[PDB]
């Protein structure tokens, strides 16, 4: 629930409280991406990437 | 076997992994570019010596032989 | 004792201090959000191997030995 | 000799270099001035443990034992 991504920095913050409180964490461990619209996470039949 | 070894130090200043550290690997990259060279410093773990040859060589524990066929009379 | 030790080198390639290096440390940065995982490995130093014990396992240098009674002739 | 050795792993963690590695040196430091502390924890290499050791001292084998003259009757 509620993954948020930076444009570059790999640190992402995640909340299971639906925004009531945020917690910062690693696990992107790369430059992530700068797509030209919005969407970053795009997924099908589980297998989110 | 690693029950047999003395204490030792590394032979230089190398960065080990601890939570008082005065050097901070950084949380994450202020890194606006793409290809300016970065590393992957691998996961801090036990630093492995000689795991290629773990069991290896076992030296001979004795002194040169006076050894000759010795027939000890029964009685 | 330390001088009893072969020439040891730990297998997978580990970073150490120098003034010559390729790896930029950074001494200061943005760590603007303290909120990033703050992973600070500690200082450059000497890495202790089996520091727990100087008193290693002591290999028996006894060689296969049948204790045989000796009463020496007084004459 | 450096063949003979248990495998060893340093008594606490430190940073290997693997290309999957978690921690990251960044694509570069952000180094606006010279006053942001430079360093290099330097490029990865072998570990160094006792290069004070060339071939070592060698712990004795033969055990406390009468050193006498075996008298063999020549013929």
């Amino acid at each position: 629930i509620l993954y948020l991504f930076e444009r570059y920095q790999p640190v992402v913050k995640v909340s299971n409280d639906k925004g009531q409180t945020w917690k910062a964490v690693k696990l992107f461990n790369d430059r992530v991406g700068y797509p030209l619209s919005k969407t970053v996470y795009y997924q099908s039949a589980n297998t989110t990437y | 076997e690693n029950a047999n070894l003395p204490a030792t130090e590394t032979d230089e200043e190398v960065l080990i992994v601890d939570e008082n550290g005065s050097v901070i690997v950084g949380g994450c990259q202020y890194d606006p570019d793409e290809s300016g060279p970065i590393y992957t410093k691998y996961r801090e773990a036990k630093a492995s010596t000689n795991s290629t040859h773990t069991p290896p060589t076992s030296i001979t524990n004795i002194q040169p032989y006076i050894t000759v066929y010795r027939w000890i009379r029964i009685a």
